[PDB]
C-alpha cells in the first residue's frame, strides 16, 4: 500500500528521530560522553557542534539526548531546555523561556531580580540542566552578551550542574565570542561533522530508501538495491555529489522520485530519479525570462547592447529607449514600436521582477549574464528572427 | 576514581598562585581601610588572569582579620557588570545591598550621593558600564574621593586604556606559571609531562584546566600524545578542515575566487567575475555547466560557513566577494593532494 | 484549471496522504498571470485540506500577519516565538493529526520585514512539529530569498508562464455565452494574434476579449466568416495606448 510514502515522508521531509548516523561515530562518542558526565556526575561542560548547514547537528544532539533520557535516574532528575535563535531574538524572552521551559513559570512575577544573573541563578536554585541553544549564532548577536556570559559564568564558577550546548553552521562562530566570554566557553569543545566519500554517499542513497523489518518490505529493499548500482543512478547521484555532499539535499531529491511512485507505479525507476533531478536543475532567472513580452525581451537586448558599448556602465531608460528606437528605425512602418509609457511599464516590470537593479534620472545595471540572454532567445517559444538578428549585432 | 578524581579538580580550584599581586591589593585596602578613607583601585589584565580570584581571596583573608580586630570593619559588596541587562540596575544592587534595600535607579544613585556625602565595593567588569554620558563611571570614581565618603573601590575590566576614556595590572600567565597551577593540584598524583606541554600557551588560564580535562577525557576512552590530541581538538583551526571536505564544485568556485583575484591582486571581487572564471574551470576539468542558480547556492555554501564574506543575495550578479580565509591557507587546503 | 495539469500532478503527489507529512517548505514562481494561487486555492478547498491564505503586502508587520494565520485557525501576536507556541496550542480533533497548510501570497515582501522571520517559516513544521507546510508563491526568484547565515531550503516549484496556445484553450472556450465556442474561438484566436506580443497577462487579456467582442460580432446581427478584418484596425487601436 501507500504504507510506503507515510515511512518515507517522516525520514525526508520531517526528520525521523531513529535513522542510521553515518560517519558521526566519533562526534557521537564525544556527545554522548560529556552528556552522561552531566547528567550523571555532578560536572559542568559546554560544547559546539559545528558544522556545514543540512548536515550533522540536530539529529546528532537529538539522538544523543534520547538515549541519554532512557536511564531511569536521568529521566526523573534531568531537565532539558531547548532554546533557538531565531525564536528567541532577546536575551529577556530567552529568560523567560528558559522559565516556562523549567515550569518554574511560579516564581511568578512577583519579584523581579535585581540583576540578569540573579534570576538566572534563582531559576536554576529551584538538579541538572541541559541547556540546547540551537542557531547559536545568533545568540552571539545580542547586545551585550549576557545569556552566554552568564550561561558559561554559571557553567563553570556556579557549581550547578549545566550542559550549554550550543549548534552552529559559522566556522567564524568562536570570532564572534567576546573575550570574557570565549574563556568561560568551555575551551574549544568542537565537533564538526561535514562530508563524506561518494561510495558513502551512494550506501546512504540506498538506505534512505530502504525499509525497515517493520514479504513486502524485503521485496521493496531488493529493488533499491537494484538501483544503487546503474549507469544513470550513479551518473546522476555524483552530479548532486559534486554539488550536494549532504543528506538533506538528497533527501529532497529521493521525495520528489517518490511522488512518482503509485499503487499504478509500485517501485521508483532509473527515469523517476532522473526526472526528479531535472525539476532542482532548472535555472530560476533563465525560467523567469522565458515568460517576458516580446517588449521587454528588446529592452533587454537594448541593455545587452548598451553594456557592450559603454563597458559595463550603468543606464537609464532614455537611452535605453535611444537604442530600441534604432532597432525600429530600421523600417518605415511602425511594427514594434510603442508610446513612451507603455514601454516604460515593461522596463518597470523588468525591476518589478529585480532584473534590473537601481543605484529616467536613476541609473540601473542588467541583472543577466549574456548566455542567459542567448539561451533564453534561442529557447523563447514565438522569437521573431527580426530580434534575433539583432540580438547578435553586437 | 584514580584518573578520574583529576576529573573533579579542574573546572574550579583555590588557592592562588599569584602570590605577589595578592600582597599589593591587600595593603591597598589595608591602608585605606586603617586610615578610615576612601579610594579607587583600576585592576587589568587578560580574561584569565585570576583578577576576581585573587580579589575575592584578599577580601576573605580581610574578613578573618577584621574577625581577630587587626583592621577595622566590616562591610563589602560585590557586583558584575556583565550581570545586568541594563547598566543602570547597578545603583539598585549598591543600594540593596547596604540598607534602604529596592529603588529606582534615579532614586538610588541620590541616595548613595548622600551616604557618600567604611565599606569596600568590588565593580567586576565595569567596562559594561560604558555610556554616552558616562555619568556612572564618573559617580563610582568621584565617590571614594569625597570628605564625608568612606568607600574603597576596586574596579576589574581587561584592559588598561578603560580609565583613560591609583591602578594595577595582571600580566597573562607563563609558561612556568601555567606549568605551576595544574601541578599545584594534581595532589593526587604527587602524568607531568604533560602539565608543561599543555603549559605553552597565550594566555589564559581556564585553557590550561579545561584542556587537560578533555585530556584525561581521552585517555580513559595521562602521556604527551593524549594532550597533543586534546588540543587538536581545541585549538586546530576548522577553515582549513572545511576547504578539505568541501564538494567539487565548491572547491571549483574558490579557484575561481584565486583566479580573479590573482588577475587583480584586490580583495574584493564581484560575482559576476567570479563566475566567469567558475565557468572556464568547469570547462576544463569536463564538469557540467555551472548554472547561476546552483552557482548561486554554492556561493551560499560558503558564506553560510563563513569561508567567504558575500554581501546579500538580493543583490544577484552585483553581489561582492570577499575571503574570510588568507590566500595562502586556501592554496594550502586545495593543494595538499 | 486547464494547463496546469502538469503542475496539479506535482502539488498534488506532495500533498499525499492528509494524515502523513509533506515538505516543510514549498517555494512556488512564475508570472503575475501564470496561475499560481487558482491552481492553490482549488486544491486546498477541494478535497479539502485545512489551510490559511494571506497576502504578505497586506500585512506588512509582524503583529498583522502572525494575528492573521493564528486567527484564521478555526490572539494577541508579537514576535515569531510566541506564533510556534500558539500555533502548538492550536490543535484539536480538527487540527490534531493531519497536514495544515499556511500559503504566504507575495513572500517576496517578507525579505524586507523582519530578519528571522523567512527563515522561522522555512523551518517550521520542525519549531512546532505540529506537521505544517508553509507553502510560498512570488514572482522573484528564490536565489534572492537567500539570507547570511542560511536557511532550510525548500522545494523550488515552477509554474510556467501560459503559452499563447495556454492562453486560447484557458481564455476563450470557457466563456462562449451567446454563440458557438467555435465562434467564440476564432474570435479569441484573433484577439492575441494582436495583442499577444505585447501584453501576456491572462487577466488583461480576459479584459480585452470581454471589451471588444460585442463589436467583433457586430456584422452579424447585421448581416454581413472572416471578421478577422473588421476588428484589427479597432484591437491595434487599443494595443498602442492600452
Ligand atoms: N550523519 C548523519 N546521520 C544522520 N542523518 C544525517 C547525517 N547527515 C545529514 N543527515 C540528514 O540531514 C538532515 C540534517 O538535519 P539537522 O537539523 O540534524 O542538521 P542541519 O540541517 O545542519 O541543522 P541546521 O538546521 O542547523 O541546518 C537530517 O534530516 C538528517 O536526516
Ligand atoms: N592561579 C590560579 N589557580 C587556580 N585557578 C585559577 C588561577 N588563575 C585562574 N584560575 C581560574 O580562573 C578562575 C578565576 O577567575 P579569574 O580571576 O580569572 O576571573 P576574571 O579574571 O575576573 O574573569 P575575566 O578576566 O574573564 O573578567 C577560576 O575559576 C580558576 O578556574
Ligand atoms: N487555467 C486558468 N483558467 C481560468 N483562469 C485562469 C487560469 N489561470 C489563471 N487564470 C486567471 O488568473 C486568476 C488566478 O490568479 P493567479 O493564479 O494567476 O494568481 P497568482 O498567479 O497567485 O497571482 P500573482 O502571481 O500575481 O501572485 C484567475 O482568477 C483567472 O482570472
Ligand atoms: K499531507
Ligand atoms: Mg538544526
Ligand atoms: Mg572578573
Amino acid at each position: 500500500l501507500s504504507q510506503v510514502q507515510r515511512i518515507l515522508r517522516e525520514r525526508f521531509c520531517r526528520q525521523s528521530p531513529h535513522s542510521n548516523l553515518f560517519g558521526v561515530q566519533v562526534q557521537y562518542k564525544h556527545l554522548s560522553e560529556l552528556l552522561k558526565r552531566t547528567a550523571l556526575h555532578g560536572e559542568s561542560n559546554s560544547v559546539l557542534i559545528i558544522g556545514p548547514r543540512g548536515s550533522g547537528k540536530t539529529m546528532l544532539i537529538n539522538h544523543a539526548l534520547k538515549e541519554l533520557m532512557e536511564i531511569e535516574e536521568v529521566s526523573e532528575n534531568v531537565l532539558q531546555v531547548h532554546l533557538n535563535g531565531l525564536l528567541q531574538i532577546n536575551d529577556k524572552i530567552a529568560l523567560k523561556e528558559i522559565t516556562r521551559q523549567l515550569n518554574l513559570e511560579n516564581v511568578v512575577g512577583d519579584k523581579v531580580f535585581g540583576s540578569f544573573a540573579e534570576n538566572l541563578s534563582f531559576l536554576l536554585e529551584a538538579c541538572p540542566v541541559i541547556f540546547i541553544l540551537d542557531e547559536f549564532d545568533l545568540f552571539a548577536h545580542h547586545k551585550n552578551q549576557t545569556l552566554l556570559y552568564n550561561l558559561f559564568d554559571i557553567s563553570q564558577s556556579a557549581q550547578t550542574p549545566i550542559a550549554v550546548i550550543g549548534l552552529t553552521c559559522r566556522l567564524d562562530i568562536l570570532e564572534l565570542l567576546e573575550k570574557r566570554v570565549k574563556s568561560r566557553f568551555s575551551h574549544r569543545q568542537i565537533h564538526l561533522m561535514n562530508s563524506f566519500g561518494f561510495p558513502q554517499y551512494v550506501k546512504i542513497f540506498k538506505e534512505q530508501l530502504s525499509l525497515p523489518a517493520e514479504v513486502f518490505a524485503e521485496k521493496w529493499n531488493e529493488n533499491v538495491q537494484y538501483l544503487s548500482e546503474d549507469r544513470s543512478v550513479q551518473e546522476v547521484l555524483q552530479k548532486h555529489f559534486n554539488i550536494s555532499k549532504n543528506l538533506r539535499s538528497l533527501h529532497m531529491l529521493l521525495m520528489l522520485a517518490l511522488n512518482r511512485v503509485t499503487a499504478s507505479h509500485p517501485f521508483m525507476t532509473a527515469v523517476d530519479l532522473m526526472e526528479a533531478s531535472q525539476l532542482c536543475s532548472m535555472d530560476s532567472k533563465a525560467n523567469i525570462v522565458h515568460g517576458l513580452s516580446v517588449l521587454e525581451i528588446c529592452l533587454i537586448i537594448a541593455m545587452k547592447h548598451l553594456n557592450d558599448i559603454y563597458e559595463e556602465e550603468p543606464f537609464n531608460f532614455q537611452m535605453v529607449y535611444n537604442e530600441f528606437q534604432k532597432f525600429v528605425q530600421r523600417k518605415a512602418h511602425s511594427v514594434y514600436n510603442f508610446e513612451k509609457p507603455v514601454v516604460m511599464k515593461a522596463f518597470e516590470h523588468l525591476q518589478q521582477l529585480e532584473l534590473i537593479k537601481p543605484m529616467e534620472y536613476q541609473l540601473m545595471k542588467l541583472l543577466l549574464d549574456n548566455t542567459q540572454i542567448m539561451n533564453a532567445l534561442q529557447k523563447y517559444p514565438n522569437c521573431p528572427t527580426d530580434v534575433r538578428q539583432w540580438a547578435t549585432s553586437s | 576514581e584514580a584518573r578520574l578524581r583529576l576529573h573533579v579538580s579542574a573546572v574550579p580550584e583555590s588557592l592562588p598562585c599569584r602570590e605577589q599581586e595578592f600582597q599589593d591589593i591587600y595593603n591597598f585596602v589595608e591602608s585605606k581601610l586603617l586610615d578610615h578613607t576612601g579610594g579607587c583601585m583600576y585592576i587589568s589584565g587578560v580574561p584569565g588572569t585570576g583578577k576576581t580570584a585573587t580579589v575575592h581571596e584578599v577580601i576573605r583573608c580581610l574578613q578573618q582579620a577584621a574577625q581577630a580586630n587587626d583592621v577595622p570593619p566590616f562591610q563589602y559588596i560585590e557586583v558584575n557588570g556583565m550581570k545586568l541587562t541594563e547598566p543602570h540596575q547597578v545603583y539598585v544592587q549598591i543600594l540593596q545591598k547596604l540598607t534602604g534595600q529596592k529603588a529606582t535607579a534615579n532614586h538610588a544613585a541620590e541616595l548613595l550621593a548622600k551616604q557618600f556625602c567604611t565599606t569596600v565595593l568590588l565593580v567586576d567588569e565595569l567596562d559594561l558600564l560604558w555610556t554616552h554620558k558616562q555619568d556612572i563611571m564618573y559617580n563610582l570614581f568621584d565617590w571614594p574621593t569625597h570628605k564625608e565618603a568612606r568607600l574603597v573601590v576596586l574596579a576589574i575590566a581587561n584592559t588598561m586604556d578603560l580609565p583613560e576614556r591609583t591602578r594595577m595590572c595582571f600580566q597573562p600567565y607563563t609558561y612556568s606559571q601555567l606549568q605551576q597551577i595544574l601541578r599545584s593540584r594534581l595532589k593526587h598524583l604527587k602524568i607531568q609531562l604533560v602539565a608543561r606541554k599543555v603549559a605553552a600557551l597565550s594566555g589564559d588560564a581556564r585553557r590550561c584546566l579545561d584542556i587537560c580535562r578533555r585530556a584525561t577525557e581521552i585517555c580513559e576512552f595521562v602521556t604527551i600524545a593524549h594532550s597533543m590530541e586534546a588540543v587538536d581538538e581545541m585549538f586546530s583551526s576548522s577553515y582549513i578542515t572545511a576547504i578539505k571536505n568541501s564538494s567539487v564544485l565548491e572547491q571549483s568556485f574558490l579557484r575561481a575566487i584565486l583566479a580573479e583575484f590573482r588577475r587583480s591582486g584586490l580583495e574584493e571581487a564581484t560575482f559576476q567575475q567570479i563566475y566567469s572564471q567558475h565557468v572556464a574551470l568547469c570547462r576544463m576539468e569536463g564538469l557540467p555547466y555551472p548554472t547561476m542558480s546552483e552557482t548561486m547556492a554554492v556561493c551560499s555554501h560558503l558564506g553560510s560557513c563563513r569561508l567567504l564574506l558575500v554581501e546579500p543575495s538580493r543583490n544577484d550578479l552585483l553581489l561582492r566577494v570577499r575571503l574570510n580565509v588568507s590566500q595562502d591557507d586556501v592554496l594550502y587546503a586545495l593543494k595538499d593532494e | 484549471v486547464l494547463c496546469r495539469e502538469s503542475q496539479v500532478s506535482i502539488l498534488q503527489s506532495l500533498f499525499g496522504e492528509r494524515h502523513h507529512f509533506s515538505f516543510p517548505s514549498i517555494f512556488i514562481y512564475g508570472h503575475t498571470a501564470s496561475g499560481k494561487t487558482y491552481v492553490t486555492q482549488t486544491l486546498l478547498k477541494t478535497l479539502e485540506l485545512p489551510h490559511v491564505f494571506v497576502n504578505c503586502v497586506e500585512c506588512f508587520t509582524l503583529r498583522l500577519l502572525l494575528e492573521q494565520i493564528l486567527n484564521k485557525l478555526n490572539t494577541c501576536e508579537t514576535f515569531n516565538d510566541f506564533v510556534r507556541l500558539f500555533k502548538q496550542v492550536t490543535t484539536a480533533e480538527n487540527l490534531k493529526d493531519q497536514t495544515v497548510y499556511i500559503v504566504l501570497d507575495k513572500a517576496e515582501y517578507l525579505r524586507d520585514m523582519e530578519a528571522n522571520l523567512l527563515p522561522g517559516f522555512l523551518r517550521l513544521q520542525e519549531l512546532a512539529d505540529r506537521n505544517v507546510t508553509v507553502l510560498f508563491l512570488s514572482e522573484i526568484v528564490w536565489e534572492k530569498f537567500r539570507p547570511n547565515t542560511g536557511c532550510f531550503e525548500p522545494f523550488v516549484l515552477y509554474f510556467p508562464d501560459y503559452s499563447i496556445g495556454n492562453l486560447q484553450k484557458i481564455l476563450s472556450h470557457d466563456h462562449p455565452p451567446e454563440y458557438s465556442a467555435d465562434f467564440y474561438a476564432a474570435y479569441i484566436n484573433i484577439l492575441l494574434g494582436v495583442f499577444y506580443t505585447v501584453c501576456r497577462d491572462l487577466k488583461e487579456l480576459r479584459h480585452l476579449a470581454v471589451l471588444n467582442f460585442p463589436k467583433y460580432c457586430e456584422p452579424v446581427v447585421k448581416g454581413e466568416r472572416k471578421l478577422w478584418r473588421n476588428i484589427e484596425p479597432h484591437l491595434k487601436k487599443a494595443m498602442q495606448t492600452v
